[PDB]
């Protein structure tokens, strides 16, 4: 059929980063210090690959809806793909604007095939750094028609139900691992191969340190959800 | 280390 | 080490739960064609070296029993575990012949801290079951590790959506999984195999039904990976 | 075709 998504387009595509740091006091949510380190790394990595990167800082739900609805109604005929990086608080199934929460389904379904015709058949890649609940992982010691939901990737920082971890100096565990593995393998491996090595790095090299009771020595594994129908490479040749 |  | 080790006496066990007939007081129709599915999967994984056991028409408590004993068995001499689940379902939920149960309480039986002899080894779940009632109309063109690590949940369909089955050839997803494992199981990595399954389901199937609103629908599977290495079935 |  065609084993890999085509890069035969003027632009590899757009990279939209929603980077939320400071939250409405009334929500009780804390600032996400170190998220600027995350967003800056992501920006340079996807700029190097040729994406047109745009960063939106401290966005409310309705501002996110607006930004993403404009991108979905834009024309992507000349783009090979779409990348969206989401950095915020969250809970199970939801993402936080600066003001309150919104269903992730509401963000991503804006790019469904029947609502975004210029991206039909093209990879729509979402990287989501946000909590998905409040559980902690204690770790364990060892020794043609197509479906409208097709061609999405949802690379979540953590398992459903669980907290996701962030360092205030180096940024979130998942995003600094993604940037390091993109930089090292972005021109040699395909995306799910890259994400498996993200998984390994987060799983093995990070463990929490905290004096807050119950929060010490915890682990994290990311959760890579693929509806992709082809291999995704970021360069024409390996 | 902080959770999100 | 980029690849899960196959340096073990056995590649491992393959447990198939195959629910065809359901409690009348639940109002769920028979799953005709699921015996083709289970026979298909059984041969595919048997030829890869798995020891295959099929359990038919299991209740929730019977399923829990089978998997609890499997989880408590010693898997020192095993490279991996494969579990194929065929039944009715709803969002987050799986049906025994009698009632539903949360999928999490089945798969968390094999968590690292609950199943020590599978730590570091791939635990591969394949799940054919509804996940809701939405229909896709398609569109024309010594080292600690997380206890959730090294799982693969290969769902037949997207959260929220129905999953389609044919009475003669079986479920769209399992049909395609068996075709792709046969054709590529001895050369490709498992995530690369599953991408081809996604493409086959997405492109080669479309529904035909007399029931209003159910005609001309599409399906795409949902491959959830917590794997920390590449998974090959042959060295 | 049937739903499952």
């Amino acid at each position: 059929h065609a084993f890999r998504y085509s890069l035969n387009y003027p632009n590899i595509g757009h990279c939209i980063i929603i980077n939320n740091k400071n939250f409405d006091r009334r929500t009780g949510m804390n600032p996400r210090n170190g998220t600027d380190v995350d967003a800056g790394n992501v920006m340079n990595v996807f700029r190097k690959l040729g994406y047109i990167v745009k960063v939106y800082n401290d966005q409310t739900v309705a501002q996110i809806m607006q930004v993403l609805t404009t991108v979905a109604h834009d024309d992507h005929s000349r783009c090979a793909s779409l990348v969206c990086v989401l950095l915020s608080h969250g809970d199970e199934g939801v993402f936080f604007g600066t003001d309150t929460s919104v269903d992730l389904k509401s963000l991503t379904s804006l790019f469904r095939g029947d609502r975004c015709p210029s991206l039909v058949g093209k990879p729509k890649l979402f990287f989501i750094q946000a909590c998905r609940g409040t559980e902690l992982d204690p770790g364990v010691e060892t020794d043609e028609r197509i479906p409208v939901e097709a061609d999405f990737l949802y690379a979540y920082s953590t398992v459903p139900g669980y907290y996701s971890w962030r360092n205030t100096m180096t940024g979130s565990w998942f995003i600094q691992s993604l940037c390091e593995m993109m930089t090292k393998y972005g021109s040699e491996l395909e995306l799910l191969q890259i994400m498996t090595r993200v998984n390994h790095k987060v799983a093995l090299d990070f463990e929490s340190t905290s004096n807050m009771p119950g929060f010490d020595a915890k682990k994290q594994i990311p959760c890579i959800v693929s509806m992709l129908t082809k291999e995704m490479y970021f360069t024409p040749s390996e | 280390d902080e959770v999100d």
